[PDB]
């Protein structure tokens, strides 16, 4: 779907939804309250798998599930994980993405049973009871979602960008499933709420180049572009699979979970 | 779902009905949603609004789809959505929108009972059509359901005269004419066409512009199957029968077969767009004749683009398109009722 395409100077992604970073860690310092800025970026990874998990389940494209994971992020950028139970938010993501679509649809049964077969068959380890909630709750969900991200739904990715560029380089088979994986990868950081796609489709393609030992440093002389902002992308995703080696999710997840703060009743 | 959180968003929520008076002032009753004119109750505002209530509960695809767009499109010529209302307690949905006093079925039925007034009227309308229609297909967005309905042209106040692109079929499921007026449906629809086009849109804005030139819907006529006998003979009726030469992937068209079937060339020979438009006393050699030939091409892929219409030097010709349509003379066109 190609929907606003070349519209991402003028997109209300670009102009309300690319923040500062010193910003987004001025309001993540509620919740660092209650968990180390580790155990908030391991939370945050294990959403980002959960979302994957159940996306594929229903089986979505990797837009849409990209998407979806963008609308979680952008939730939980400017409320507390306090707010509404992140379980109950990742499916309602998954199912807004879905309806922004017109190629078929996910029908409320469909969406309550992936999410109770995917928490179950693969998401076990992190949790000890069935998924408890009803359709109701996703349409309420679905609901407050819509208005803290003041309807914002179209969301840009790097996909599509990475695909001009290694058409460009004539490198299509030796570096786009590499550099692909690598943009799936850039979604468990805050890489999408901080650069334009573009960017990150290059600092994934960068990355790609040094694992397979290509040499492409003439192809991106030629492009018109902020390198040392490039450089900084590169870092986080080198830092991504330092975290990622030390990190045992299933060993960890139950126990960072329990930490989390969690909603209040009423009176 | 945390209570103070819960709280502290019902105690911030703007609701529609404490901003804006509205109540019996309904003005449009389709299926995809019920649209009142509106004023406000805070600010002492002079300014019209149209609030569309979203037909249904929750949020549909089709509601999801119109609020991702609309979100997103800003063009002069393009109806433009100022703020979405989500209304909790009943699950409905409200748009807002400055408020259009007219359109061109409205303009064009009160010159039929009459019977363009200032000369560059009709072209101007032509441009603005064309220029929103454009920014549309330069951003991968098609319209899908033209007609002088959904042509609002704004009244009295800083937009005078502006044409306003509105009700854009934002959900078609597979983008598919096939899935649940044939007066502005191109052939290639007709004949079974799977997907919406571009080139579909613009046989619908060559329909409007002949309409007003003659004040007469040209392919006016009197199921889920896409083909439709008696709009095909009205097509052909006024255009000829489409040669071999004409539009050769016409064999490609599903119901190709059934229009052979159906249809004799000889039916038609003495017919041609040519002779339509003289009983109209539209001239043949007019460089508005030429252009309105160009964007009733039965051929799709013969079909102009928005951005060659918007080219041709019929735009260059006296008079020149104006901003404001009705070129500063007095609107004589009744305001609409409430219903
Ligand atoms: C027949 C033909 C057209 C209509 C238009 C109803 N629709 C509208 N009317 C006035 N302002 C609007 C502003 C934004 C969107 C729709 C509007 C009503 C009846």
């Amino acid at each position: 779907d190609k929907a606003m395409a070349g519209n991402f100077w003028q997109s209300s992604h670009y102009l309300q939804w690319i923040l500062d970073k010193q910003d987004l860690l001025k309001e993540r310092q509620k919740d660092l309250k209650f968990l180390s800025e580790e155990e908030y970026w391991k939370l945050q990874i294990f959403f980002t798998n959960v979302i994957q998990a159940l996306g594929e389940h229903l089986k979505l494209r990797q837009q849409v599930i990209a998407t979806a994971t963008v609308y979680f992020k952008r939730f939980y950028a400017r409320y507390s994980l306090k707010s509404i139970d992140p379980v109950l938010m990742a499916p309602t993501c998954v199912f807004l993405a879905s309806k922004v679509e017109e190629f078929g649809v996910v029908s409320n049964t469909r969406l309550i049973a992936a999410a109770t077969s995917v928490l179950k068959t693969r998401f076990s380890y992190a949790f000890p009871k069935e998924f408890p909630y009803r359709m109701n709750h996703i349409l309420e969900c679905e609901f407050y979602l819509l208005e803290l991200m003041d309807c914002c739904l179209i969301v840009y990715h790097p996909y599509r960008p990475l695909l001009q560029y290694v058409q460009d380089m004539g490198q299509e088979d030796m570096l786009l499933p590499l550099a692909w994986r690598i943009v799936n990868d850039t979604y468990r950081t805050d890489l999408c709420l901080l650069y334009p796609p573009f960017m990150i489709a290059l600092a994934c393609l960068h990355v790609a180049c040094v694992v397979q030992q290509k040499d492409a440093r003439q192809w991106f002389a030629e492009l018109s572009v902020d390198m040392e902002k490039i450089l900084e992308i590169i870092r986080v995703i080198l830092k991504l699979y330092e975290q990622w080696k030390n990190f045992d999710e299933r060993k960890e997840m139950a126990t960072i979970l329990s930490k989390m703060p969690k909603p209040k009743p009423p009176p | 779902m945390d209570y103070d959180f819960k709280v502290k968003l019902s105690s911030e929520r703007e609701r529609v009905e404490d901003l804006f008076e509205y109540e019996g002032c309904k003005v449009g009753r389709g299926t995809y949603g019920h649209v009142y004119k509106a004023k406000r109750k805070d600010g002492k505002d002079d300014k019209d609004y149209a609030l569309k209530q979203i037909e249904g509960t929750g949020i549909s695809m089709s509601a999801c789809r119109e609020i991702a767009l609309l979100r997103e499109l800003k063009h002069p010529n393009v109806i433009s959505l100022q703020k979405v209302f989500l209304s909790h307690a009943d699950r409905k949905v409200w748009l807002l929108f400055d408020y259009a006093e007219h359109d061109l079925w409205h303009i064009i039925k009160f010159h039929r009972a009459s019977k363009q007034l200032p000369r560059g009227m009709v072209k101007s309308l032509l441009y603005q059509i064309l220029d929103g229609i454009h920014y549309l297909h330069a951003n991968w967005v098609l319209h899908r359901d033209l007609k002088p309905a959904n042509i609002l042209v704004m009244g009295e106040g800083p937009e005078r005269g502006r044409v306003k692109i509105a009700d854009m079929g934002f959900a078609r499921l597979f983008n598919s004419p096939l899935k649940p007026t044939f007066w502005y449906r191109a052939p290639e629809l007709l004949l079974g066409a799977r997907h919406y086009t571009k080139a579909i849109d613009i046989w619908a804005i060559g329909c409007i512009f002949a309409e007003l030139l003659t004040s007469e819907p040209i392919f006016h006529c009197r199921t889920s199957n896409p083909y439709h006998h008696d709009q095909l003979d009205r097509i052909f009726n006024v255009m000829g029968f489409p040669a071999d030469k004409d539009w050769e992937d016409i064999k490609k068209m599903p119901e190709h077969s059934t229009l052979m079937k159906d249809f004799r060339r000889n039916t038609y020979t003495n017919c041609s767009l040519i002779k339509y438009m003289e009983k109209h006393k539209v001239k043949p050699d007019s460089k508005a004749f030429h252009l309105l030939q160009k964007l009733l091409t039965m051929d799709p892929i013969k079909r102009i683009t928005s951005e060659q219409a918007m080219q041709d030097p019929y735009f260059l010709e006296d008079p020149l398109p104006t901003s404001d349509v009705f070129a500063g003379c007095q609107i004589p066109y009744p305001k609409r009722e409430f219903l």
